[PDB]
């Protein structure tokens, strides 16, 4: 029927990306697609010249604000890093820092009386439903790309269906036996 | 006493049904 | 006939939708038909964007209130779910969410002595009797399209019959013989 | 016969005497109609009327 | 006399046990009575793990089996409870399970056209006639321990009494006068 | 009498011990009480090193484990906090972990189809039955001190009571009339 453009102010089309290198080769895509439908997409490759002047407070500047949305990728991977990237993995840099942004999700998280309203899980393809860390099993998981509208539709904050205005009570009408 | 007054069955007079809608980008 | 209009207040409006997935176009249908009609019918679908936040709060939100009536979908999938969405099934979310939601009206209506208030079995068009739940049969079970009017005079609170007021005993006259 | 028990109805109400009946009862039948059709089944004082 | 041995299947060899906290210690030899001479009695003391678990899904798997045989355990308290558990014990978890479970039984019974295929209600020492719920009056009742040996008949699902084979009809001698 | 051990490994002698801090007094004496009989109980008073380093990486240590029984203790503080311990609250740190360990539990709840294999509600003695979530009222509900062997029993996996094994059906003895 009739177009709709969403009136979304660029403050709230920022999006931040954390994932982990296996699944970098279609985060790499997924971020292209991301930024043809004019999303400002934060990932350490693409703001490598800003990031590094200082990645502690380049991973804070996305972490503080709480207009950023955060979009989680899962991998077999992610949750191998998140759970023992210090040691089960031989010291990786972008697996120690990918478990710090996770342990600052937590953190608020609980913060928040357990309420998830920024971090979005997206499960990629060569992950499962068992990857998803327990507190992000609680909202809405999407699979890439399998559900890529419904991306879309959430980073608008856009509901894919519309209920219709709540009507007036029925008037009921008695006829004698 | 005469069964004047009968027993009488209630009806939803006005309704009505639809308009939903799905979002397809 | 004559007109009555109903006193239903707002608080007491609230409508909860509990289904599997065979049954969702005709339950979107339905939604419709209580939301023209004024009820406010809290579903999963359209409440996608506060749901997302916390699925179990979002849904104990309406498992906790009394006075929200639970409209409960059966269909052969329904059944299925509630009896054995996490072993004959691979893991389906929606089919664990609904069990908890069974398991938890069955609960309450356990501590009640038996005794169903507020949940409302409706038969969906590829239903049959016997696959509401066993402790359902013992209320009005509804059918859908077929009892929508009836449906309707059920949350609405309203008597299809009204009876007329008890009149006095009659008087006796006494003739002799 | 449920047309002519309306009317039986209406006649014995009309008349004083409170007749439990499923069709008018519905919104407390409704909650446990075991319970419900076993409140009068007990009750040794309630007169039941068997429409033939 | 002569020996005889019945073919019961094993999976007919399951019974369910129904009783009101009065009766406990009673039942408890009961149930050692019934586990004795072979048949696997479910009890919710004995079953303490399982029904742990999962109390209504355990009370269902039986409810819902119709090859198990329920026992039901009559005495005092159990009418009482049967009947008005949800408000007179101060919420007694127990009463309200076996008033759930008659209830169960009572939608069972109806729904097959008011004819008792696998409840068994049995007399404990303290109760009397009048304690049976009025549905289970119309089959036979057994006392306990007085007519345990008609239990176990029952049970085994063999009759008390073998009629002789039905002969042919007797053949007429005319002698005339 | 006869005695008799446990061969309960070590393993599964691990038990975690989430609470409010009405129950602190209390739950110093319970967690003396289970430790005296052998049990190694988990609690962030007595771990206080441990988890001083990561409270959320401690937390997720017993949840993840499946092996480990997990004792909630309910209270009228325990409920509040589980509820609304973010709003209610002038941000009590303790509240939110708690409403975090429940949230988790929940969750790995509903994923196992709604089966409670290993939380235990244990009601303290200024609680009630009103105050166990309802999800944790579908299983045995521990009242402390009044049911602590039953609680010991129910750690140690071990019925209170022990079936008879069964036996064989009874022979069938005929005899004319």
């Amino acid at each position: 029927g009739t177009l709709k453009t969403s009136n979304l102010p660029e403050e709230l089309r920022k999006v931040f990306i954390t994932y982990s290198m296996d699944t970098a080769m279609e985060v790499v895509k997924f971020v292209n697609f991301l930024l043809v439908n004019g999303f400002q997409t934060a990932i350490d490759i693409f703001e490598d010249r800003i990031r590094g002047i200082d990645i502690i407070k380049w991973m804070e500047r996305y972490l503080r604000d709480k207009t950023v949305m955060i979009i989680v990728a899962i991998s077999p991977k992610y949750k191998q890093d998140v759970e023992g990237a210090e040691s089960q993995l031989d010291e990786d840099e972008h697996g120690l820092h990918t478990k710090y942004i996770h342990r600052m999700m937590q953190i608020e998280f609980i913060k928040q009386g357990s309420m998830n309203f920024r971090f979005i899980p997206v499960l990629f393809p060569n992950a499962k439903k068992e990857h998803v860390p327990t507190w992000l099993q609680n909202t809405h998981v999407y699979s890439w790309p399998k559900n890529k509208k419904n991306i879309l539709l959430r980073l608008l904050r856009e509901e894919e269906f519309v209920a219709p205005p709540r009507g007036p009570l029925p008037t009921l009408q008695v006829v004698p036996l | 006493a005469e069964e004047g007054a009968l027993v009488a069955a209630v009806e939803p007079g006005p309704l009505a049904d639809g308009a939903a809608v799905r979002l397809a980008l």
